[PDB]
């Protein structure tokens, strides 16, 4: 069960490089929330400041740190709200 | 003349994997980096054209680290050391401040400094009583990051309030 | 007509606005300013950093 | 007749196009450009790395 | 009319008051003060540390 869920989660939800509303349509509450977080990440990566930053210095580590902090806090808040 | 694309790839268009990203070091490269790189975090930044080989990457990293250490005393830490919010500093109109680590950041705002003894009352108090090595420096980095973030979030709040 | 607003709307040409003030508001000859600008064309990179550090020191030493 | 296409088609001559644009559209004398080119370009390669880094830094700090 | 009061009220202009005093109370030509200002006051900041230490040393050794 765990391997099925984990591999399906990877391949279906997180592996693709492109997020869509139809993508969020398929999943449940937690699935919709995490796909909207993936969409939020893609939006932020396309933001003017972050695009300029990556073009200037690359440095995906710093962007990863920022987005990971945001994602951690937001998932904590979402779980709180659901409960 | 529309032609909807429907073919956007975030890692093809937005974030292209460079040579030095996605490159897992060999043991020899790891030892070279450990011995020859002052601050390894400077390996992560690739400004301009990508260096051809790891020796140039190391040399560029050391040059950048020396420049940033030399720049900290007149850098953003020192500039912000006086009044981030008393002076209405707007971090939103700022370059990414890559080299900036809290270092020159001892926030003494002139004004808000009233009575101001130089001798502490006790042997307790005096400094930040943390017992970990490197304290007052990582604390300064956290403080500078928090000041930048909070001032920027205040500016964001004001701008969104105006828009609404 | 109105110096403060023009300076605020175009802060980038602060040097140009100061130069105009020097020529017309003050009596400074355009030729001496022009020669000084022509001679001070060696940025020297390191000279810029020392300018930064001296300026910040003068700033926090002004009172 | 058309600056942008000529600039695009012959990128290698960007310096020549800049010089011609300076000497006709801007008001700078050809003689000062000529003797600036004679004397100034002496430093080479070893500081071309520094120049490259300076260009990318000026792009990074541009705002 | 009253030098000490004016000096006290505007400490930032101590150098200006010194220059005026030099030119009128003392006998030095305005021109020499002018070109002394315009000329070699260049060394900055890095020697301002040594300048501060020199001032405090001169106070310490004054007798």
């Amino acid at each position: 069960l765990w391997r099925l869920a984990d591999k399906v989660a990877d391949e279906a939800m997180l592996r693709p490089h492109k997020v869509s509303l139809q993508d969020s349509h398929a999943f449940g509450a937690l699935g919709k929330m995490v796909m909207q977080f993936k969409s939020f990440t893609i939006k932020s990566l396309n933001s003017k400041f972050l695009r300029t930053f990556y073009d200037g210095y690359k440095n995906n580590r710093a962007i990863d740190a920022a987005l990971s902090i945001i994602t951690s806090m937001g998932l904590a808040g979402g779980f709180y709200a659901m409960a | 003349a529309g032609r909807l694309d429907n073919g956007f790839d975030v890692f093809k268009d937005t974030i292209t994997p460079t040579r030095w990203n996605s490159h897992i070091w060999t043991p020899e490269e790891l030892e070279k980096i450990r011995t020859e790189v002052k601050n390894p975090a400077y390996i992560n930044v690739v400004t301009g054209g990508s260096p051809e080989n790891l020796d140039d990457l190391i040399k560029l990293a050391n040059e950048n680290f020396e420049n940033d250490s030399r720049a900290a005393e007149a850098g953003l830490g020192a500039k912000l050391s006086a009044g981030i919010i008393g002076a209405g500093v707007d971090p939103l109109s700022y370059v990414p401040m890559v080299g900036v680590t809290g270092k020159g950041f001892k926030l003494i705002n002139k004004a808000l400094v009233v009575g101001a003894e130089s001798a502490a009352l006790n042997v307790a108090s005096e400094g930040l009583r943390t017992s970990v090595a490197g304290g007052d420096a990582d604390y300064a980095g956290a403080a500078l990051g928090g000041f930048v973030f909070g001032a920027g979030m205040s500016a964001i709040s004001d701008a969104v309030a105006a828009g609404l | 007509a109105d110096p403060q607003l023009i300076a605020a709307l175009y802060p980038d040409q602060a040097e140009l606005f100061l130069t105009m003030d020097m020529m017309d508001k003050q009596g400074i000859d355009p030729q001496v300013i022009l020669d000084a600008d022509r001679l001070t064309v060696k940025r020297s990179k390191e000279q810029r950093f020392e300018d930064d550090k001296a300026f910040e020191s003068a700033l926090n030493a002004s009172k």
